[PDB]
């Protein structure tokens, strides 16, 4: 279990994926040309998880960049670290999907996906011990959501014994005005329930609320939002990328975090919350990190964890701090807040500490929760879906590409089934 | 008394002293073969006893063999039952794991047929 | 003659083997290249023509990380490379993958290596198997190994040292499942299993050694002392020795009832500024010094094996043990007229320099079979029941080919095992 | 009726056997190199009963040393008199008996037993007139107990007309080595009932009680118990070893001591009792019929003597010895069966045991010995009724019936002792 | 010439033989080397071509220790090797072992040696057979031998000197068995048997000789004097009992009642000297303290009575001694027999072993009488036999040698018949 193959699809997928690669390259001392320039060997111990060694002392991200829209990979190559990616791993169509899931999933996306599998197989067969795949995408658009889920299915067909992980950006009317985003999200969640092992729910609604309410940004941009996404992605992959006592990998994570196969949608949290590019004038304490981490203002999904119960929790602290103090804060948070942890999964909170903090922070903490409160996210989507589907608003966008109402009905049904089983386990007793 | 001379010899003499005459006038085998038969008969009883003793010790020897043999049969039966159990659960697990993977790839393939129906329905419009 | 082969499975088993074989080399004067300036250590070390002394041991793990540290660490020349066996993917904390999916790819190799070790023994006593209950390899591969050992070697003695999981020490959430599954599968195949509770070892390192946050190396070094006490009788010329057959005979009154309680004394901080035979003997019946958290005053003893090492005289053991026989808080079952076996090896305990344990002139390891150990089983079974009632995490086991029937069949065996401990304690 | 062949088996067998050779070599003036250095020809008149006379004017014990474990005989070899034994008379296996009678009797013993018989068979052919065998062993362990009784059986098959004599050490929870001593001992008592002619019952229970209560030894050790065993073994062999007008041999002893074949278990006694390191004829006579002096944990006033053989050592009035023995018989008349006239025989030997100037040794065939077997039977029954530890015996091939028959026989022995205790004229 | 052949069987018979042949040699002037400076002594000694005088004797003992005395003794040159018959293994105090197991082994060898002696005789009278009642050899082999002597020497007299057991003297617990078994088997085959009660002889030595604990030598020295008195008119030219036939003529009116009582006086201590009169020693013949079997002649009737005087004894004095006791004492003979005595004087003086404990005396006497009182000795033996045989104590040792249990009861019935016969004639 070492190599991960990263895939980024659509505008959102490629924007957050690029940011992810800038952020971890800086953590590992890799500059935009692929040369290592860091000071500590621990930057390189597990560097193969995300990077191939190209001869010439260089490191190339194991990353495949996909979009039906050609322009978004022109903007990747022009961003900082555009030059770090393998040029042949850019796979671009010449027409976007018009925020239309059926275009991404059935028609134009399906005409490009074999082009994508070419690159995916080459990166995979090169691996000594392939862990699996992580995909960044949004659920509200046409390419990330439709072609991204299609891609998942195709890859699962060829690599069914490998872990399939996603970072999936949920739509919010606060951030985008595209009215069919509830449709695309609901069609995609149907696909993700059946075909991924772990999905990090990154909620644009939560990201906007954090930027507006906590960071005091009157008009937050995708830059402001993606700063929070990239802090999360760095935190939740920290254990994969540095050597710890845990022999952390994607399958051990899934085994211990997912008690029921469909219930694999995690609520990420992070502390401290910062604005992008901003000097931090005081570090947070271990009790501060521990408390602020289980606080609804720090969740990357617009859900109050106190409205449900945790099935499982994985937490990672970064920086120089007492592991003793970390253990006593974590245990105390579980005892005082005993009623937000299901009692029929004993010892369901796991803590790791990595001595290396992220850039700009002396100390930080990242939170991976499998909470039954995540049903609030799916209910919000499902309500928005129904208000449109009652009227059959915009359906001809989809039937024009070959779909049928029945596929909408089923996806709506499957997400309401998801809500119910979250609720079933929320109300379940140990007697 | 009445003394009566009996004899006189070189190194002694003898006689008889009568104090009273009697009140009453007057006075009121195995062969060699037989002996050998009884000596031989006792020998054959000795030998029969020894033979029966040795017969009982022989019976104990064979019980010893049967005990040592039974322990070896138990060990062999332990091995045989362990072997058949393990092969049974290994093949059952293989069948299960292959059946799960085939169902998983069967569902994704129905999806693949359905995508062809979507693309056909489009050109039909 | 009288050889024992040791088998160390998964992370926990391999790291504990590190502490054991380090201690043995120090105990016998063996350098880390196998060279060496009482020949009983030959039960545990073969010898090459160059006078090199090679542990009669296999290290197995389904992932190479831990055993790679052996391959590049201090004792990298102590073992032959072929004795250090690694796959490429671990069992991901999943019994089903250790036992079937992943373990089946390497099991034939391990048995081939063991069979080559057995071929070097003229009087094999048995196998000692070190493993965790909670790991996917420690549970699932050990179960497979033990089954294949029964096929290959019949009723040849198999004894285990097993790490019982504790929330304090890093613990995966499905560890209760793996513990019950390996115990069900292994029960018929093991003759005697010495359980080690990570919480108990943890608490001792804190109370007796004043180590705030003990590490595995802290825990393993204490575990290695206890292990060394058990095997000392087989590795030295002693006054009173106790071979593997004597352990099984005197500690195991019924086949299923084969889980003795280990206690050890003295455990003294190396930074503290000599305890009598009586003192360290009485310490073996104090609940603070046990290797498994349970309450022997709340149970009944069926057998006590006391293993002394160092500066110990039999008149002192006899007087110490006679005191014990008068304590009313130490209750023996009705059907055990005589419950004490004693061994005395004269070489004092050894300690790794730079460790935390102090060098002492005399120490003792007690192995007791008490009905109180059932309290440890009940704790596991309750955790298993909490999750299993919702079938939490079961899909990861079924996905690898196991059937739910294997779970309830294993849990019913533990229920029957718990009722057995009740039964043997009646009058 | 000259030579005895001596066999010691298992750990206990070899410890008390070595102590015995140590003691009698001192009495016959034999040093550990095998050279004679005594001061009297009384010591060499019957020395061939126990020693072969080597080429270089040397004496070698006629001893065969057996164990399934190398450790104990290793210890013997380095002991005080270790060098005196014929080095090829050490027959030792490698993998022990696991404190398990079934292993010593069936599995591991069988694999070694013919190596032992070869050495027994060589010592027997170097005898002008073989008297028989003495075996030292415990009954509570695996080797001396299971392999010892297997040896007895095989030796009976090969020499069915030689006397078989054992010194058999009884287990006691007061001095235990293994939890399965009740099983091991019960399975052996069965064998001895069937296959020995004379068995001296040496009861660790009695030895511990003597050391604790009489010698004031707070914590007895094997050294202390074995001091009592060697004094007893010296005592009961004195008549085999020194010329007495009785012309003592093992068959004559059995003829006059064993009225009924199964009742051949003797209560040994000894006066005075001594601790390691540290009296009158009337006392010797009494102290010797005193429960505090029996090496079996049995009160002889709880039954009746069938026959008694007594030996007094040291210079003393044989008139006064005969006086007092009669006085004791008359005062204690109800503890002797009336239907065996004159059932106490007294011998005297002039040579005192080392360190003592007067000693007495008692060999009783008492119906009170039933108390020894009842104690074993009760401990057996407490274990066997729960079938505790049984699987280590069935796993060797044994049937449960072997267990029940062996204790059935031991309870029959008890009943038979009881039947003669209550018989009258 | 009237030769007699002496046969000595078992330890008691051999050691008493030693005492007798030593005393005969002193009475006849035969030195220990066999040389010698009245020719009647030839009835007991032959002569070789070298001039050596050789006892007409065979010694049989299945244990070489006792006969090895003879071979290396003081009188060792008197005997030729073929007179000394040993084996390796004695009868272990077991009549059945002596009679059947070894009897069948050695009987032909023994009869062959006796026959070599008998072929040297021109007028063999018969045999004088010395043996214990109590030993396995003395009882068991003797009775087989007597059966064979009746076959091979039909018309020859057989006299026995039988040592009757005593608890004081070294005595096995089964001696009453062996005593009744050999009495039964031998009864029909002996003409005259002089019993010697070890208890009587022990009592005479303590009282008359002042010996606290008499040895076998003390007893055998005294028994030698009695045997000498009985055989003195065979070995010198005497006038009473001048051939063996005359013993049954003068003492045995009824063939089964062939057990005379011997009384002897005086026994005087060598340490301790008035010379006793003919009256005093004659008085001593009617004192039970001087009998050789313990019994009370007041409880019986005489059938026969011989006075055998030795040394300075004049007929005048004997007749006046006899006249004194007849007026003061009641001496009851049976009705059918005359009341009186046969009197012999042998002029040869009584001789003692120099340095022994018997003093040299001028005159002595032995009274041989056949009284019914001696059946009290049989009743003592029969009672001990009955006490043990009721429980079958020790019988398995006899049955193990091939004897049938029914021989015990057939022998005991014969003793019952013998007691009844003594009753009938003592009416
Ligand atoms: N957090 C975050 N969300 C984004 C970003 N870019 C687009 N989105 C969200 O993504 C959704 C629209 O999906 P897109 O990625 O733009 O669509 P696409 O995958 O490129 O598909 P097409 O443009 O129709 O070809 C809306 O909910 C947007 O709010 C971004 O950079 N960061
Ligand atoms: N005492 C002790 N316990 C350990 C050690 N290492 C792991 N454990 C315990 O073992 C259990 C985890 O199982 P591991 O042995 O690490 O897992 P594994 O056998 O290598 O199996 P996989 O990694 O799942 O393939 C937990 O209960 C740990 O606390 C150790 O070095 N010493
Ligand atoms: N008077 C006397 N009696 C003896 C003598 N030796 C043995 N006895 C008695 O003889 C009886 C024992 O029989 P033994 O003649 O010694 O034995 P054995 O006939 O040689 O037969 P075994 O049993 O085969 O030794 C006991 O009653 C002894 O007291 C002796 O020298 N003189
Ligand atoms: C604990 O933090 C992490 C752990 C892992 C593991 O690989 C791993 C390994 N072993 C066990 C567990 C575990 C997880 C959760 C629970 C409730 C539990 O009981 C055990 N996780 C990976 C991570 O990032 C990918 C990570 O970062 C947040
Ligand atoms: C008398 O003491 C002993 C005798 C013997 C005999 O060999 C022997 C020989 N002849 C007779 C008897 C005998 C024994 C018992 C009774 C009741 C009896 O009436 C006679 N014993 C051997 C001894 O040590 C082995 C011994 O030592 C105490
Ligand atoms: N008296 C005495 N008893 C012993 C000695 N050694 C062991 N025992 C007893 O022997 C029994 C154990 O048997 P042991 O001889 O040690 O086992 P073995 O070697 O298998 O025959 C227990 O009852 C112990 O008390 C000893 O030196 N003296
Ligand atoms: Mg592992």
């Amino acid at each position: 279990m070492r190599e991960i193959v990263h895939i980024q699809a659509g505008q959102c997928g490629n924007q957050i994926g690029a940011k992810f690669w800038e952020v971890i390259s800086d953590e590992h001392g890799i500059d935009p040309t692929g040369s290592y320039h860091g000071d500590s060997d621990l930057q390189l111990e597990r560097i193969n998880v995300y990077y191939n060694e190209a001869t010439g002392n260089k490191y190339v991200p194991r990353a495949i960049l996909v979009d039906l829209e050609p322009g978004t990979m022109d903007s990747v190559r022009s961003g900082p670290f555009g030059q770090i990616f393998r040029p042949d791993n850019f796979v671009f169509g010449q027409s976007g999907a018009g925020n239309n899931w059926a275009k991404g999933h059935y028609t134009e996306g399906a005409e490009l996906v074999d082009s994508v599998l070419d690159v995916v197989r080459k990166e995979s067969e090169s691996c000594d011990c392939l862990q699996g795949f992580q995909l960044t995408h949004s659920l509200g658009g046409g390419t990330g959501s439709g072609m991204g889920t299609l891609l998942i299915s195709k890859i699962r067909e060829e690599y069914p014994d490998r872990i399939m992980n996603t970072f999936s950006v949920m739509p919010s009317p606060k951030v985008s005005d595209t009215v069919v985003e509830p449709y695309n999200a609901t069609l995609s969640v149907h696909q993700l329930v059946e075909n991924t092992d772990e999905t990090y729910c990154i909620d644009n609604e939560a990201l906007y609320d954090i930027c507006f309410r906590t960071l005091k940004l009157t008009t937050p941009t995708y830059g402001d939002l993606n700063h929070l996404v990239s802090a999360t992605m760095s935190g939740v992959t920290t254990c994969l990328r540095f050597p710890g006592q845990l022999n952390a990998d994607l399958r051990k994570l899934a085994v211990n975090m997912v008690p029921f196969p469909r219930l694999h949608f995690f609520m990420p949290g992070f502390a401290p919350l910062t604005s992008r590019g901003s000097q931090q004038y005081r570090a947070l304490t271990v009790p501060e990190l521990t408390q602020q981490m289980f606080d609804s203002k720090n969740m990357m999904a617009a859900c109050d964890p106190r409205h449900g119960r945790y099935l499982t929790v994985a937490a990672i602290f970064r920086g120089r701090m007492s592991m003793k103090e970390v253990d006593e804060q974590m245990l105390n948070v579980q005892n005082k807040n005993s009623s937000y942890f299901v009692e029929w999964i004993p010892n369901n909170v796991k803590t790791a500490v990595c001595d290396i903090p992220p850039r700009g922070l002396k100390m930080s903490a990242t939170f991976i929760g499998n909470s039954t409160a995540i049903q609030e996210l799916f209910k919000r989507i499902s309500e928005q879906f129904t208000a449109m589907f009652r009227r059959k608003a915009f359906l001809h966008w989809y039937t024009g590409e070959g779909m049928d109402e029945m596929e909408f009905t089923e996806a709506e049904s499957n997400m309401n089934d998801l809500v119910s089983e979250y609720q079933q386990y929320q109300d379940a007793t140990a007697d | 008394m009445e003394v009566i001379e009996l004899n006189k010899a070189t190194s002694g003499q003898s006689w008889e002293v009568i104090l009273k005459p009697p009140s009453f006038d007057g006075v009121p085998d195995p062969s060699l073969e037989e002996i050998q038969k009884k000596l031989e008969a006792a020998e054959e009883r000795r030998k029969y006893q020894e033979a029966e003793l040795l017969k009982h010790l022989a019976e104990k020897r064979e019980h010893e063999r049967e005990v040592i043999q039974k322990a070896i049969e138990e060990n062999n039966n332990f091995i045989k039952m362990a072997k058949e159990k393990l092969a049974q659960k290994m093949e059952s697990n293989k069948e299960n794991r292959e059946a799960h993977l085939a169902a998983m790839l069967e569902r994704l393939q129905e999806k693949d047929k359905h995508a062809e129906e979507v693309r056909k329905n489009k050109e039909l419009k | 003659m009288r050889e024992c082969i040791s088998i160390h499975v998964g992370q926990a088993g391999v790291q504990i083997g590190n502490a054991c074989w380090e201690l043995y080399c120090l105990e016998h004067g063996i350098q880390p290249d196998g060279q060496m300036p009482d020949d009983s250590f030959n039960t545990f070390f073969s010898e090459t023509g160059a006078g090199k002394h090679v542990p009669r041991a296999v290290f197995v793990d389904l992932e190479p990380t831990v055993i790679d540290e052996v391959r590049t660490g201090t004792y990298r020349q102590l073992f032959h490379p072929e004795q250090l066996i690694t796959g490429k993917e671990d069992a991901a904390n999943n019994y089903a993958r250790g036992h079937y999916t992943i373990g089946k790819e390497i099991i034939d190799l391990v048995l081939d290596r063991i069979r080559k070790l057995a071929d070097q023994c003229t009087g094999l006593q048995g196998f000692l198997v070190f493993h965790s209950f909670g790991g996917g390899t420690g549970s699932g591969f050990t179960s497979l190994l033990m089954e294949r050992l029964s096929v290959d070697y019949g009723k040849k003695s198999k004894l285990e040292f097993s790490i019982y999981p504790a929330p304090q020490v890093s613990t995966a959430v499905v560890e209760p499942y793996n513990s019950i599954l390996t115990t069900h599968t292994t029960l018929e195949h093991s003759d005697c299993a010495f359980m080690v509770d990570n919480e108990a070892i943890y608490d001792i390192c804190r109370r007796n050694l004043d180590i705030e946050r003990p590490t595995y190396t802290n825990l393993n070094r204490l575990i290695s002392q206890i292990v060394s006490s058990i095997t000392a009788s087989l590795r030295f010329d002693g006054a009173l020795n106790v071979d593997l057959t004597e352990f099984q005979t005197n500690l195991v009154p019924y086949p299923r009832i084969h889980f003795p309680l280990a206690t050890y004394a003295p455990v003294i901080s190396a930074e503290k500024a000599q305890l009598s035979v009586a003192e360290i003997t009485n310490a073996c019946f104090e609940p603070a010094n046990q290797m498994v958290k349970c309450d022997p005053r709340h149970g009944k003893y069926m057998a006590c094996c006391l293993l002394y090492r160092g500066d110990v005289v039999p008149k002192d053991v006899n007087a110490a043990i006679a005191t014990i026989k008068t304590k009313r808080s130490i209750q023996f079952v009705d059907w055990c007229p005589t419950g004490f076996k004693v061994g005395i090896n004269y070489q004092p305990p050894t300690v790794v320099p730079g460790g935390d344990l102090a060098k002492v002139q005399r120490a003792v390891c007690m192995l007791s079979n008490t009905t109180a150990i059932a309290e440890a089983w009940a704790r596991l079974d309750h955790k298993f029941d909490l999750m299993y009632a919702k079938r939490a995490f079961v899909h990861w086991y079924v996905g690898e080919g196991m059937e739910e029937g294997e779970f309830s069949e294993a849990r019913e065996d533990m229920a029957a095992l718990e009722k057995d401990y009740e039964e043997v304690g009646v009058d």
